[PDB]
């Protein structure tokens, strides 16, 4: 197990091997945040959530 | 849905009911976005003028959220054959938005290399519905969900008396009382994924509910990723 193979590449959604390394990604909705690794909802009720 | 829980407050929010001219369910669907609901092509000739609900668990209380909507248009896969159920999936655009509220949000799509072997390659699904409890009985007055484990792709055919396309995959128990059943048609299985729920599945057919050596059909909607964003862009 190597990069996205590897524990999601360490990403909180999608992840891609590009050039032989990580690059994540998020859904509609979500935007990446400053660490290119978590997803941080854009606005309220964010996809995939359960609500309160 | 025969076993499984019922979804408690919040837990099911993406959950969508196709109701008739009675204002009785007879299909499920899954919120994508303010405007749009995935749901099984099939579901399209259980009844001849429709609309759809959100935000509903219990069909015999008014709980504050319920919210009814007015289909716009209805997007039906053209490749779609009653023969087979291949290619059950329609998308449906409704005249007003969706107000994301306790018990109404969308469910996200995801991409599909990730979700084929990221997503789907988990343990489980959840399927929702508010179908019958028992292959025999009446529909469920109360949304419920059911935890589904994969089944592998060579079982699957193997248990089944009639195919399974490129276009179908196979989730739940060999032996155990526990499946989707009638009404569940159209509705989601999600996968989770880090506590983030995905769209991975539409409650399709299956020989019975609960059947010993059968499982439940589901469209496998990884096929139709492109489909759905173009039939969503307009
Ligand atoms: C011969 N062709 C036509 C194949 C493809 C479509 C299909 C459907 C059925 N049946 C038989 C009755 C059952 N209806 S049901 O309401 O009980 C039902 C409907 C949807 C389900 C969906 C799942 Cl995932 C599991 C059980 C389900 C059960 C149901 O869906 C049997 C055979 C075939
Ligand atoms: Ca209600
Ligand atoms: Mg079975």
């Amino acid at each position: 197990r190597k990069l996205c193979s590897l524990d999601n590449g360490d990403c909180d959604q999608f992840c891609h091997e590009e050039q032989n390394s990580v690059v994540c990604s998020c859904a509609r909705g979500y935007t990446l945040a400053d660490n290119g690794k978590a997803c941080i909802p854009t606005g309220p009720y964010p996809c995939g959530k359960q609500t309160l | 849905i025969v076993g499984g829980q019922e979804c408690k407050d919040g837990e099911c929010p993406w959950q969508a009911l196709l109701i008739n001219e009675e204002n009785e369910g007879f299909c499920g669907g899954t919120i994508l976005s303010e405007f749009y609901i995935l749901t099984a092509a099939h579901c399209l000739y259980q009844a001849k003028r429709f609309k759809v609900r959100v935000g509903d668990r219990n069909t015999e209380q008014e709980e504050g959220g319920e919210a009814v909507h007015e289909v716009e248009v209805v997007i039906k896969h053209n490749r779609f054959t009653k023969e087979t159920y291949d290619f059950d999936i329609a998308v449906l655009r409704l005249k007003t938005p969706i107000t994301f509220r306790m018990n109404v949000a969308p469910a996200c799509l995801p991409e599909r290399d990730w979700a084929e072997s990221t997503l789907m390659t988990q343990k489980t699904g959840i399927v929702s519905g508010f179908g019958r409890t028992h292959e025999k009985g009446r529909q469920s007055t109360r949304l419920k969900m059911l935890e589904v484990p994969y089944v592998d792709r060579n079982s699957c055919k193997l248990s089944s008396s009639f195919i399974i396309t490129q276009n179908m995959f196979c989730a739940g128990y060999d032996t155990k009382q526990e499946d989707a059943c009638q009404g569940d048609s159209g509705g989601p299985h999600v996968t989770r994924f880090k506590d983030t729920y995905f769209v991975t599945g539409i409650v399709s057919w299956g020989e019975g509910c609960a059947r010993k050596g059968k499982y439940g059909i589901y469209t496998k909607v990884t096929a139709f990723l492109k489909w759905i964003d173009r039939s969503m862009k307009t």
